[PDB]
């Protein structure tokens, strides 16, 4: 079957370089038009540009045109997509994708998975984890909010987990957001039996793989 | 360059209910001597790349399921969900491809639609570890509330907090449908203890009036 | 400034740029596409898929 795939998730700083690429298998890579989208985080799809691999005639949206290079390798069935100098305006997903052969044009029929690019000035760090500890007074219907907050870090993803894993229902656990120092910050929530509290263990499990960071934090009143 | 807007922005829709999204484009993508309307849906899950669901308007690509369809012609079409099924929330794109650049509408959000149900709101004043490295942070949370639309309001011995915080919502809930949001107010330990009154004030269409909860710190 | 000959094989859609047609003192009176590389494709004017390709390429400049 028809297959593009796409080079791994960049993490890079403004001004560097950079060239990802889109791998075609399963079909004639020449007899099809490549296309690269950009969406940008929480946004809509951009068209960027198009590419013949068959003889590299290229078509750039305006918006893009002497921006970015789009270029293609027949001999190695591979479309690319670079930049001279990225700028943190660059951080988005790049799709490539096949253009369909009908007339005169046609739609996108097979995407490739996405490439995340990141590009900030900020380096890897591991998180700290302060405990976000269930309230002293009673709630309403029995039941108690704890959570940990995992803070300071970069790049994404973290991961938490509840009690080794055997805590998952009512577990939240929220989308990070981007501080203006450039690192970011994350809470984890899980709502438990109030009655609970006095003799159940709640433990967060933090994970940050780019720093090898493993944060075991205790959840108490 | 042709422009293509959806309507509306978002939409939610009952379980089992008929969902309709339309598409304008600024000029008419009718390629005439082809017969063919020269425009494609798409959808878009959370995490996924987008996939084509309709192709010349009207045309469902393979294995597409039947309550997915797409009318119109010239400059206004339609894609219809007959039911929306659970696996339908999703971001749904047109697209021209009569010429090149060809180009996206802005997309439109699906979801659930379901009853008001007022967030559960807890605050969180920061930890003696942190306040130790010279920070503050303090959360409000927002727990399981319906629609998505809530103001978080943040109240520091009376004065309203401006620029200082950051909020984060959760993907609506596969289960129940709603949504969480949490707020962090940040200030330096310094500022934090020339203050005393910690309050984040919540309004929702959910609540009669605008919910405070507070600490002293 | 005439075209010797009509070209025989399909019209390449995707990399047409525009057209004109020549004069009518040409022997093979014919529309001229002008390929975004710059070649040129001398073609019968009364041809459906040429007609065609005419009409697709003055709704871009129309």
């Amino acid at each position: 079957e028809v297959q593009l795939v796409q080079s791994g998730a960049e993490v890079k700083k403004p001004g560097e370089s950079l060239k990802i690429s889109c791998k075609g298998s399963g079909y004639s890579f020449t007899s099809y038009w490549i296309g690269w989208v950009r969406q940008m985080p929480g946004k809509g799809l951009e068209w960027m540009g198009i590419i013949d691999p068959s003889d590299s005639d290229t078509r750039y949206s305006p918006s893009f045109q002497g921006q970015v290079t789009i270029s293609a390798d027949k001999s190695i069935s591979t479309a690319y997509l670079q930049w001279s100098s990225l700028k943190a305006s660059d951080t988005a997903m790049y799709y490539c994708a096949r253009v369909g052969p009908a007339d005169v044009w046609d739609s996108f029929d097979y995407w490739g998975q996405g490439t995340l690019v990141t590009v900030s000035s900020a380096s890897t760090k591991g998180p700290s984890v302060f405990p976000l500890a269930p309230s002293s007074k009673s709630t309403s219907g029995g039941t108690a909010a704890l959570g940990c907050l995992v803070k300071d870090y970069f790049p994404e993803p973290v991961t938490v987990s509840w009690n080794s894993g055997a805590l998952t229902s009512g577990v939240h656990t929220f989308p990070a957001v981007l501080q203006s120092s450039g690192l970011y910050s994350l809470s984890s929530v899980v709502t438990v039996p109030s009655s609970s509290l006095g003799t159940q263990t709640y433990i967060c499990n933090v994970n940050h793989k780019p720093s090898n960071t493993k944060v075991d934090k205790k959840v108490e009143p | 360059d042709i422009v293509m807007t959806q309507s509306p922005d978002s939409l939610a829709v009952s379980l089992g209910e008929r969902a309709t999204i339309n598409c304008k484009s600024s000029q008419s993508v009718l390629l005439s001597p082809w017969n063919s309307n020269q425009l494609a849906w798409y959808q878009q899950k959370p995490g996924q790349p987008p996939k084509l669901l309709i192709y010349g308007a009207s045309t469902r690509e393979s294995g597409v399921p039947d309550r997915f369809s797409g009318s119109g012609s010239g400059t206004d079409f339609t894609l219809t969900i007959s039911s929306l099924q659970a696996e339908d929330v999703a971001v749904y794109y047109c697209q021209q491809y009569y010429l090149i650049p060809s180009t996206f509408g802005q997309g439109t959000k699906v979801e659930i639609k379901r009853t008001v149900a007022a967030p559960s709101v807890f605050i969180f004043p920061p930890s003696d570890e942190q306040l130790k490295s010279g920070t503050a942070s303090v959360v409000c949370l927002l727990n399981n509330f319906y629609p998505r639309e809530a103001k978080v309001q943040w109240k520091v011995d009376n004065a309203l907090q401006s620029g200082n915080s950051q909020e984060s919502v959760t993907e609506q809930d596969s289960k129940d449908s709603t949504y969480s949001l949490s707020s962090t107010l940040t200030l330096s330990k310094a500022d934090y203890e020339k203050h005393k009154v910690y309050a984040c004030e919540v309004t929702h269409q959910g609540l009669s009036s605008p919910v405070t909860k507070s600490f002293n710190r | 400034e005439c075209c010797l000959e009509y070209f025989k094989g399909a019209i390449p859609l995707r990399k047409l740029k525009t057209w004109y047609q020549t004069s009518e003192d040409c022997s093979r009176d014919a529309i001229v596409f002008v390929t975004v590389q710059g070649r040129a494709i001398c073609s019968d004017p009364n041809n459906k898929r040429v007609k065609n390709a005419v009409k697709y390429l003055q709704s871009l400049e129309r």
